Parts: C-alpha cells; structure tokens; sequence
C-alpha cells in the first residue's frame, strides 16, 4: 500500500493524504522515504523542499520552512513555521530575495525557488 | 522675567506594596518535557 | 500568440466602433436637451410676459 | 386570571413554557439577524426551530376570514390548546414543515395538513 | 379647542356618489416645541387627523430632505391612496428602511457582518438617498415610480451612495427624452406589467453602461 | 542551444501573449471609459449652457 | 403630493386629513406648497374629476 | 430646565445602548473566529509535542533551558494583557494573578523582570511605578505566529544569559466560554519528568544528525509555539 | 435666502456640508464622552477632527471684543469664507492643531497663528 | 456680569468656585489696569476652552503636543487661581501670578 503525508504548519494544516514516495532534505543530506520505512525524526534543511508523489496524479511540491519530520509506522509528518505550495510561489520576488543578506528571508527565497522548478 | 528664572533654579520642588498575600505554588503550572523512559 | 495577437485588434476595432456609437448617441440627446431647455426658457419668458 | 388558582395547574404550566421558548426565540432573534442562523450552537437551533412552529401555531383560521376563503372559522377547546401546545413544547412537531402550522384548528387540522404536505406523525 | 379643531377638520370628507362625489383634503401644520409632540395642541390635532408627517430637525441638517421621519410616520389610510404600481414598488421599501435603521448601529463593522446583512445595509443607504428631493421639485407618479423601482429593484446597488440622486435625476431626464412610452403606460394603466418592467430595465441597463459615476469607476455590474 | 532557445520562445510566447490577452481588455475598458467621460461631459456643457439660455431669456 | 417619501411611505388620499407637524424651519411650508405645486398638470388636464 | 436635561440625557443613553449591543455581537462573531484559530493552531503543537518526548527518551538532557539554576536571582514574568479597553475583569484579573505571582516570587528571593504584552499591562504598571524591559502592542486580538516567535526568543535569550533564572507567563486560559481563567505558567526551566515506559520492545528511533542536538534545536520551538497558544487563548478569552 | 438661486451653488453646497459635519459631531459626542473617542471608526474620528476644528474656525474676533479681549477685530469676504470652509470640510487642514482656528479672521490669520504654533498648511 | 459659584468646584478644591466658562464681566479690560489688563489679556479665553478640552479628552488615549500642552498649561493656570477665605493680594501682586 502507500504511506500517508500529513504537513501542518505552524497555525494551520498545509495537507494531508497519501503518496507512494515522498522526497526531502535532512540536515544529513537528501532522504527519500517510501511506504513502510524505519521510524526516524530529523530535522530539516533551512530551505527544505519537500516532493510527494501521488499514485494518479502529478508530483506535488512543497517549500517547507522551518520544518522538522517524523516518520513512524502510520505514515510522514512533516512540521513547518511556513509552506508555501508550488501552484502558488510568485518567481519573482522569490528570485530577487535569494540573494538577500538576512539568513530566514533568503532561506525563504531558496525554498520558494527549489519547489517551483528552477534552481 | 529674571528674576523669576533665578527663583526658579532656588525653588525646591517606588512600586506600591500591594500588600497582596503569595500564589499557592501548587497553582504555577509548570511546563514539561514529559520523558517515557525510567530514570527517577 | 498569433490568434492572441489578432484577437486584441479585433477587441480594439470592436470597442472603437462601440464607443464612437455610444458617443453618438451622446451628442444626439445632447441636442434633445437643448430643444427641451429652449422650450422651456421661451415659455417662461411668455409667462413673465404675461 | 392567568393563574393556577383560575385556569388550573396544566394551563399555567403549558402558558408558562410557551412563553418562556418565545422570550428565549426573540432574545435570539437578534443574533440570528445581524450575525446569521448558522452562527448558533444546536440547542439553540432546536430551540429556534421549536419557537417558529409554537409561534406559527399561535395563529388561527378566523371566523371574521371565511368571507375571504371559504373556509369556515374554528373553534378550539381549551383543553385541546392545552394538549397541543404541550406536545408542541415536548417536540412532537419539530419534523413538520413551518408551513403546515399557519391558519389552523386543532390538532386533527395539524395533522390533515401536514399529511397533505407528505409528512405524518 | 379639541372641539375647536375637530370641527374644523371634521368637514375634509369624501362624498358619496349620491352627493357628486366631491372631496376635500385636509393638510394641517403643527409647530411642535423641541419636538414636544405630547403638548396638548399637537395632541389633539394628532389625534383628530388620518395620518401624521413628523418632520425633524435633527434628519433636516443630516441633509434627509424633505425631513420626515419615516418610522414614525403613518397614514392610517394606507395602500388604498396609491395606484398599483406604486403600490407595489413601496411595498418593498418600509421593511428595508426599517431593516437598514436598526443595522445602522453596524456601519462600520460591514467585516463582521453577515452578506445578507450588509447588502441590506447597503440597499438601506442608496433608499435613503433615494427619497431625497429638492424644494419647489415634485414629481409625477409615474416618475416616482421608476425611481422607486431604481431602489428597490436593486438597480442602484452598482451606483456610488454619493451619486445615487445624481442617478435617479439623469435616468428619469433619460425616460423623458427617449421612452417617454414607459410613463406613458403607467401613467395610463396605473400598474407597471411584466413587459414595462422588461423594457424599464433594458434601459436601465443601457443607462448604466453610459453613466459616469463621480468616483471615476463605471456603474455597470 | 536552440533547444534552449526554443523552450526560451515558447514561455516567452504565452507569458506575452498572456499580457497581450489581458491588455486587450484593458484597452477596451479604457477605450470604454474614455467614451463614457466624453459623453457625460456632452450633455453636460448642453445642460449648461441652456441654463445660461434660459438665464438670459 | 409629488414628494416620494410622502406618496410612498404615507400615502394620502382624496378626503383624508394628514397632519404635517415639526418643530420649525423643518419643510412644512415646503411639503404643502410642493403638493399644491403638483397638481398643475392635473388642472392642466381641464378634468373636473382630475 | 431639568426636562430639556432629562430628555437629552435619554437620548444619550440610548446611544450607548445601541453603541454597547453593537459591540456585543461583534464580539461574538470575534469570538468564533479566535475559537476558530486556536483549534486550528492546536495539531502543531501536539506534533512537535510529541516528537520532543521521543527525543528526549534518548537525549542528554543537560540544556539550559532544562536544567534548575542553583541560587535563582531573578524571573522574567511576561504578563499578556489587551489593547482594546471595553473588556470586563479581565486585565483586573490578570494583574491580580500577576501580583500573586510577584509575590511568590518575593517570597524566594527572586527580584521579577517584568515583559508585557498589550497597553492596558502597559498602564497598570507604569501608574505602579514598575520598569518594563520591553513591550509588544497591536496584537493583542489577532496575534500571529511571528510576532510569539518573537516574544519567545527574546525571552529565552534573556534567560540564557541582564539574565533571568526563570520564565513565567500569566495569560488567561480559555474555557467553556463561560469562564476564563488568569493563570500563571512556569514555562522556563522546564521540569523533567519521568512518566512511564510506555513502549519496551519498541522500533528504536533513528535520529538524523543525532538525538541531542535535534532536542537542542526543538525546545526553542517548542517554547515559542507554547507561547503562541498563550497568545490565542488570551484572544478568546478578550473576546469572551 | 440661504437658497442655492440666492447665495449661489458652493455657497449653498459649504454651507449644507459644515452643517451636516457639526450634526454628526453633536450626535457623537455622548459616545465620545462616555465610551472615548478611540471607540469610534476612523471615518468618524476624521469627521470628529474635522468638525472641532470647523466650530472653532467659525469663531471671529470681532470689532466690537476688542474691550474683552485686548486683539484687533478681523474682517473676512464671503468668498474667502466660502473657500476657506470649503477646504476644511475637504480635509486640507487636518494636520494644523485645534488651536490656530480659534478667534481669527481668513486663511492668511490660519496661517499666521498656525506658524506660531509650528505647524503649516 | 456674574459670577457664578458652584458647589461642584468648591467641593473639587477650586476656591473660589467662580465657573470660569459662564462667569463673565460686561466691562472687560476696562475694569483693570495696563499691567493686569495685558497679563490676563484672553484668560478666560483660555480657561473655558481648557475646560471644554479636557471634558473632551476625558477618555481619549493618546493627545497630541498641543493638546497636551494646553491640558498642562491649563491644569497650572486653574492652580494658580486657587485662593484662601480673607487672604485678598495686592493688584501688583496678582499682575505677577498671572504673570507666572
Ligand atoms: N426639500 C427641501 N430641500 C432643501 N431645502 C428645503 C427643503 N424644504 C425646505 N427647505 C428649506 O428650509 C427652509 C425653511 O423651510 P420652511 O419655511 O418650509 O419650514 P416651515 O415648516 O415653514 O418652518 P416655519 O413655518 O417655522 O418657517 C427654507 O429656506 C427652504 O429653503
Ligand atoms: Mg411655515
């Protein structure tokens, strides 16, 4: 069968359902996980983006910030201060705040520029 | 006019107890980090 | 884009022609009122008259 | 004379919840005006709900309307307003549509009407 | 002086056929004190006549001119004075007036209020401005009519409050110079049917799409 | 490269084409309430000057 | 009357007797003079039942 | 020339009437909307609540933030009051309890640092003569998450240090909209206490760099969105 | 002869809008006692601003005061008054304080007494 | 004239309890010397438009600069007024108050 995704943010649930994998970035490096999977928590990367892939549809992505994640035997659970879906991240000031001097804004940017395609 | 500026520097011109008895400490909730493993 | 760039000519000739009709039905009631007011001004100018 | 020393103990008790249901509807009144129906909890929507069928209940097919429509004027026992508004208050009617209620007799009339509009009990 | 006034006031009647049929309408005018309108004159005279116009002075310097005070006005004679269209497009018009002055309360809280109670708010505010009428400026029915319609019919919800008068004026102005066969109908019929209707709202329509509001914007929905 | 340039092309093609869509109608609205504004400062120089018409009679 | 708040609000009909009251410089004058004004058109008409 | 007083004061006081149910049912629809927010704020919490026991089960729990400081000299009590002013008791309340606390505080030698939130706390402390180390206003009805992000780390950056040993929070707790309640939380350092086993033979976790440096990156997310929930309650409760 | 064919039409128009605003002033101003003026809209703490400083503009030293309060009196035309509440009532002002409206004469005494006061328009 | 006293103001401290907005003198600065006629040139001006401010801004949260400083000013010149039962000054004694 398949695992079940459940995103919530900080004030809000982002989305919940299921998926046949789901990729992300740890602080460890890049982590795919799939149906059943040791149970594991990690944090992370600062502009995580975070790729489900649905059985019959198309490859949904996320830019996640401040997220933290947690897989168990029921499915992936991913924490956010803020994310923000790919049918909705506005390319340009996305671009133009990468390069940012602030740390959380331009960790923003990155996210918001991976879960769109580019970069 | 100065003679009045000249008095003027001449002139001599807390937090409340409350007296509000303490909180039972019974009633300061506190916040834990409820661990699942036996160590006491 | 061709279709697109065709497409806004013929939106921008359509509203040309549109706007110059409704203006002339401006200018047409315009000159309704003019009638109307004159008329008006002449019958109370009779009536002071009288 | 609305008194259980004058109207007895069963009237007084009927009147009284009518009017009690009725003051709570009209304090509602307002919030369900301004702020909308949906916005209540759902012991206030039934009570809602029962204080428009009680107050549709209240009227009446007139003998001074005949001339109008025909239909001639009723003539409602004490008792049998007694027993109609308590099985009212119970919740007896709380499935019959509002529409049933205006300008009736009795109880029998309550029920010829609703069943009329594809609705029993 | 109660007998002083009712005698007077006693003899405004509406003959029968057998008598020819004539009529006298009576239009008394009380000047109340600080709108004392339980003095005993204003009492009386209240008390005698069919209906009262209670004109104020608060509503007269709000600019609602002519200042009546329509929750408190009445006409005990009622609907049996108005011929059928204005019969019907009033009728739609007390409710809301009255909705609109108990929802005034929340004018400035139109975020925290229900759609429905918004645009009854707002509905409220163009009626408002829509009995509004300059002095020594009355109307025909029939033009009362359309205007009524305007209001009610909810074909000055698209119109800027602060352009509603200016609307009303220029749409009749319309009606007088283009179809003047609209007031004519219900001028001479007394009622607006179903095809008058069709007809006044085309060119309301018409109207509206030619229309420049004060704000810049256009009125069209 | 000219796979780039023609993947290149084709956003640019509908992005601009997309403006060009939206800028018709906002050509016609503006087209729309420039005739508006003309026709309302017609009939209104009308009014007026018959007022100064009647004025002067 | 010609007034919309009047013929709308609180009709009037022919033998009724409706009380105009308010304190001063309200438009009572004004409400009676605008419906005396109104019937010009009615005299106009040259019918004694209009 | 009482009646021309008496009339105008009638008029007056209907106004006030009308004013003062105008602003009860806005505050009813404002009160759904903030019960709205919180019980949508309340699955975060539970998630990063949860994820930090399961850390802690295989942590060092040795941080600062989790440790009792030996010879307590100061505490920094964040008191969480209104803007608005046409509220009942309840900044009353609020003070009271935060006076109860200043006390208790007295009593073990602990001078209080005082962090307000809101203009009313602002007032009352400033009519007593108190120093405050820093205010936050206009959020007080609708607070977001940033502005407890804030709040939080200002608070825990004077407690890792000029320094607290202890936070406090006195906010009103929000209950069956009937009553809410003024209540003084100890949110910092945090007591450790040892539950259960719950899981034995349990699927052993994988922690990815390792348990305690995620432990050591959660509790200050775990503190602010505690925080946060402070701020919501206190919403609803205003609005109450 | 307060009439638009008398006084002409902006007369007439200032004239009904400095009314209307001080109407709407008088009926705050229960609220604004009791409850405080931080209750109201911003819509209505603009008029409020708006109409204090109309009802102080209103006032004049006149000629005849000069024994009350030892100042000059001014002389203002109608149509620098016309104008100069046409621009109150359009908000031109709002930023020069209470005071600088109170006893003086046109537009160019506004000025002087608000300079005074550090401020401009 | 008049002058007007209340028992509101006297019981709040003001004494003489003269109400300072209805209280006038139809002679004016012709009952006063050049000296007091300058110095309370438009005081009670001044005073009945502090009364009227303050009522106004009886709940008001933030005042501006000017009507704090009128609140102020006004609070010290109402002080200033305050005077004891058979304790009467000289007239180049009170040109000094009001002066002050
Ligand atoms: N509908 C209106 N629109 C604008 N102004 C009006 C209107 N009706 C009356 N007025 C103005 O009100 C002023 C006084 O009104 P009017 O004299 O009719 O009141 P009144 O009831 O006769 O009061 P009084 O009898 O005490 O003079 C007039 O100068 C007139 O210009
Ligand atoms: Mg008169």
């Amino acid at each position: 069968a398949e695992l079940n995704v459940e995103i919530v943010a900080v004030d809000r649930n982002i989305w919940s359902g299921t998926a046949k994998f789901l990729f992300t970035r740890t602080t460890v490096g890049e982590i795919g996980i799939l149906p059943r999977h040791i149970p594991l928590v990690a944090q992370l990367v600062d502009d995580a983006m975070v790729r489900v892939e649905r059985e019959g549809e198309k490859d949904l992505r996320i830019a996640v910030d401040g997220g933290f994640l947690s897989v168990t035997e029921e499915g992936v659970s991913i924490l956010a201060e803020s994310a923000e879906f790919e049918s909705e991240i506005d390319e340009a000031a996305a671009k133009q705040d990468s390069e940012s001097d602030d740390p959380r804004i331009a960790a923003r940017g990155r996210a918001r520029l991976r879960a769109v395609g580019a970069i | 006019t100065e003679v009045i500026k000249n008095f003027k520097k001449g002139f001599a011109a807390v937090v409340p107890d409350e007296h509000v008895e303490a909180l039972d400490e019974d009633k300061l909730a506190k916040e834990a980090v409820k661990v699942k493993k036996p160590a006491p | 884009l061709a279709e697109a760039s065709q497409a806004h000519t013929k939106a921008l000739e359509d509203a040309k022609s549109e706007a110059h009709r409704v203006v002339e039905e401006a200018r047409t009631d315009a000159e309704r009122i003019a009638e109307q007011l004159e008329a008006q001004a002449d019958v109370e100018a009779e009536r002071i008259k009288m | 004379i609305l008194d259980p020393s004058v109207v007895g103990d069963e009237h007084y008790r009927v009147a009284q919840e009518v009017i009690r249901i009725l003051q709570r509807y009209k304090d509602l009144q307002d919030i369900i005006a301004i702020l909308g129906i949906d916005e209540l909890s759902e012991e206030d929507k039934q009570l809602v709900n029962r204080a428009r069928r009680i107050e549709r209940f209240l009227s009446q097919n007139m003998m001074a309307a005949e001339q109008f429509t025909g239909q001639p004027g009723s003539t409602v026992p004490v008792k049998e307003t007694i027993e109609a508004f308590d099985r009212l208050c119970k919740g007896d009617f709380d499935h019959v549509p509002e529409q049933a209620f205006f300008l009736i007799g009795g109880l029998d009339d309550l029920a010829k009407k609703a069943e009329s509009l594809g609705a029993k009990l | 002086v109660f007998y002083l006034h009712s005698r007077l006031l006693e003899r405004c009647a509406k003959l029968s056929d057998d008598l020819g049929g004539g009529s006298l309408t009576g239009l008394p005018i009380i000047e109340t004190k600080a709108n004392d309108i339980s003095a005993y004159i204003p009492t009386n005279v209240i008390s005698i006549t069919d209906g009262q116009c209670f004109l104020e002075t608060d509503l007269f310097n709000q600019g609602v001119r002519p200042a009546i005070n329509v929750g408190v006005s009445v006409s005990r004679v009622g609907g049996a004075a108005q011929i059928k269209a204005m019969k019907e497009v009033a009728g739609s018009l007390r409710l809301d007036l009255s909705q609109y002055r108990e929802l005034e309360a929340f004018a400035a809280f139109a975020s925290d209020l229900d759609a429905a109670s918004k645009a009854q708010l707002e509905r409220g505010a163009r009626l408002v401005e829509l009995l509004k009428q300059p002095q020594s400026q009355p109307m025909p029915v029939e033009e009362q009519v359309v205007s009524i319609f305007l209001g009610t019919g909810g074909h000055l919800d698209s119109v800027p409050v602060e352009d509603v008068r200016r609307f009303e004026t220029e749409l009749l102005d319309h009606m007088r110079a283009s179809e003047e066969e609209i007031l004519t109908e219900i001028r001479d019929s007394q009622k607006l049917t179903e095809e008058a209707a069709d007809k006044l709202t085309e060119v309301i329509k018409n109207f509206k799409k030619g229309f420049a509001a004060t704000g810049g914007g256009s009125v069209v929905p | 490269r000219e796979r780039d340039a023609m993947v290149a092309k084709t956003l640019a093609d509908n992005k601009k084409s997309d403006e060009q869509f939206a800028a018709a109608q906002a050509d016609y609205d503006e087209a729309m309430t420039e005739a508006r504004v003309q026709a309302s400062s017609l009939r209104d120089n009308a009014r007026a000057d018959g007022r100064k018409v009647i004025e002067d009679a | 009357t010609g007034i919309k708040a009047i013929d709308a609000m609180t009709p009037i009909g022919r033998g009724q007797r409706q009380l105009i009251i308010g304190d001063r410089k309200t438009g009572k004058t004004a409400v009676c003079v605008d419906t005396i004004l109104n019937q010009r058109q009615n005299w106009e008409s040259g019918d004694p039942k209009k | 020339a009482t009646l021309r007083e008496l009339r105008g004061r009638i008029r007056s006081a209907g106004s006030i009437k009308k004013i003062t149910k105008a602003q009860e049912l806005i505050a009813t629809s404002r009160i759904a909307r903030a019960q709205a927010r919180l019980e949508s704020a309340r699955p975060y919490a539970f998630e990063i609540t949860r994820m930090l026991t399961t850390l802690a089960a295989e942590a060092a729990l040795d941080h600062p933030l989790l440790v009792e400081r030996p010879e307590p000299k100061r505490a920094g009590v964040l008191v969480v009051s209104s803007d608005r002013g046409l509220c009942g008791a309840y900044n009353a309340n609020i003070f009271r309890r935060s006076e109860e606390l200043f006390s208790l505080l007295r009593e073990a030698g602990k001078q209080p640092v005082l962090y307000v939130v809101g203009r009313k706390a602002q007032n009352y402390y400033s009519f007593r003569n108190w120093n405050i180390t820093e205010s936050w206003m206009g959020f007080s009805e609708q607070p977001t998450y940033e502005n407890a992000a804030e709040i939080a780390s200002t608070l825990v950056d004077a407690f890792l240090l000029e320094g607290v040993d202890e936070l406090h929070i006195v906010y009103t707790e929000f209950k069956s909209m009937l009553s809410q309640s003024a209540e003084a939380h100890r949110i910092a350092p945090m007591v450790v206490e040892y539950v259960e086993e719950d899981i034995g033979p349990r699927t052993l976790y994988s922690f990815e760099p390792d348990a305690t440096m995620l432990f050591e990156s959660l509790l200050p997310r775990y503190l602010t969105t505690r925080v946060y929930a402070a701020l919501l309650e206190s919403a609803a409760s205003e609005l109450a």
